[PDB]
């Protein structure tokens, strides 16, 4: 198992500017024929994904002069001359030198724009679905950047980790922003034992997190 | 000239599955040949290889797929096997089959999906996300819940988000926000229609203040 990190795990670029990547591997990738068998992948979104540079820095039929590949050993670097729209998606190095055949982590290649902060809606139970002796609570997180945000549910001001899905967007296609779910599901018993339910939000644009909260017997 | 994957589908654990992936045109058989995996949401795995006749057909395994799955082929047929077996649920992922001319793992194709999964069809449950308990912009929602297969279809009747669907203990849950200007809810109709063809559900949830 040759272990294969990537840095960054997220690149966000400018269209236009250069960007590289950088692939660096747990023993050397010089297989004993003298060959390095190093390759380089972009995989696009609902996409499978397309060979670009293999052993190091060979270009695969039709991809662009704009993508080049360099190192040696141990050490890799992917560069992309200037990124077209068309270049985003997911950038995998990959090895198989050594059984078994190894793939890093991946870079998403994203678009670079201005901090935005979320903005946070909650929203309380159902009657529908309390009905049914279920309650989900729901907070959406939407429009912000950089991709990076924790949200924490606080039920009477203790936090709860019991119960919670979140769900993550991709970059948005026309303003690049970035989206959020978080659903906290408890029984309809247990959220009748409890009255504050709080989503809490915390994000690179302030540094005090963002509260948001409703009280069950006001509802 | 490319590879077509086959053989995928809904199976459940334990089962067992044989995937078949076929090479094009050109006018060589001596080459060796691999399944790569990659489960919703995450990388790439390597699974298994197989090397040509020349080469003695060698096989390698990931350590995740030794003593449950054989990688095979028969080149009279230009066909590439994945015998599959003691099926588990990680082992739920799109299959490719990748190989190279003669530049290492350079052709993909589009893959065959393998869901290993013990859950039975079931429709969602459909609720409405409304406030509250003030603004210029009102945000709404639909939460879609306990749902199998995937496929649902959210339609609000663009500034919409359409949340992707996670795994919850065998059933997806995902979940769709509108943003409309106050002056337009609830002064009037936001309903959200939300379709699963798999049940022939299609539920349409008027948004109540």
């Amino acid at each position: 198992d040759v272990v294969m990190t990537q840095t960054p795990l997220s690149l966000p670029v400018s269209l236009g500017d250069q960007a590289s990547i950088s692939c660096r591997s747990s023993q050397s990738l010089v297989h004993s024929n003298g060959n390095t068998y190093l390759h380089w992948y972009l995989q696009k979104p609902g996409q499978s994904p397309n060979l670009l540079i293999y052993k190091v820095s060979n270009r695969f039929s039709g991809v662009p002069d704009r993508f080049s590949g360099s190192g040696s050993g141990t050490d890799f670097t992917l560069k992309i001359s200037r990124v077209e729209a068309e270049d985003l998606g997911v950038y995998f190095c990959s090895q198989s030198t050594h059984v078994p055949f190894t793939f890093g982590s991946g870079t998403k290649l994203e678009i670079k724009r201005a901090d935005a902060a979320p903005t946070v809606s909650i929203f309380p139970p159902s009657s529908e679905q309390l009905t049914s002796g279920g309650a989900s609570v729901v907070c959406f997180l939407n429009n912000f950047y950089p991709k990076d945000i924790n949200v924490k549910w606080k039920i009477d001001g203790s936090e709860r980790q019991n119960g919670v899905l979140n769900s993550w967007t991709d970059q948005d296609s026309k303003d690049s922003t970035y989206s959020m779910s978080s659903t906290l599901t408890l029984t309809k018993d247990e959220y009748e034992r409890h009255n504050s339910y709080t989503c809490e939000a915390t994000h690179k644009t302030s540094t005090s997190p963002i509260v948001k909260s409703f009280n069950r017997n006001e509802c | 000239v490319q590879v077509v994957e086959s053989g995928g589908g809904l199976v459940q654990p334990k089962g067992s599955l044989k995937l078949s992936c076929v090479v094009s045109g050109s006018t060589l058989n001596n080459y060796a040949m691999n399944w790569v995996r990659q489960a919703p949401g995450k990388g790439l795995e390597w699974v298994a290889r197989i090397r040509s006749k020349s080469n003695n057909y060698a096989t390698y395994y990931a350590d995740s797929v030794k003593d449950r799955f054989t990688i095979s082929r028969d080149d009279s047929q230009s066909m590439i096997y994945l015998q599959m077996n003691n099926l588990k649920t990680e082992d739920t992922a799109m299959y490719y089959c990748v190989t190279y001319g003669n530049h290492p793992f350079a052709y993909w194709g589009q893959g065959t999906l393998v869901t290993v999964s013990a859950a039975k069809t079931t429709p969602p449950s459909v609720y409405p996300l409304a406030p509250g308990c003030t603004g210029s912009s009102v945000t709404l929602g639909c939460l879609v819940k306990g749902y199998f297969p995937e496929s649902v279809t959210v339609t609000w009747n663009s500034s919409v988000h359409t949340f992707p669907a996670l795994l919850q203990s065998g059933l997806y849950t995902m979940s769709s926000s509108v943003t409309v200007p106050s002056s337009t809810w609830p002064s009037q109709t936001v309903t959200c229609s939300v379709a699963h063809p798999a049940s022939s559900t299609t539920v349409d949830k008027k948004l109540e203040p």
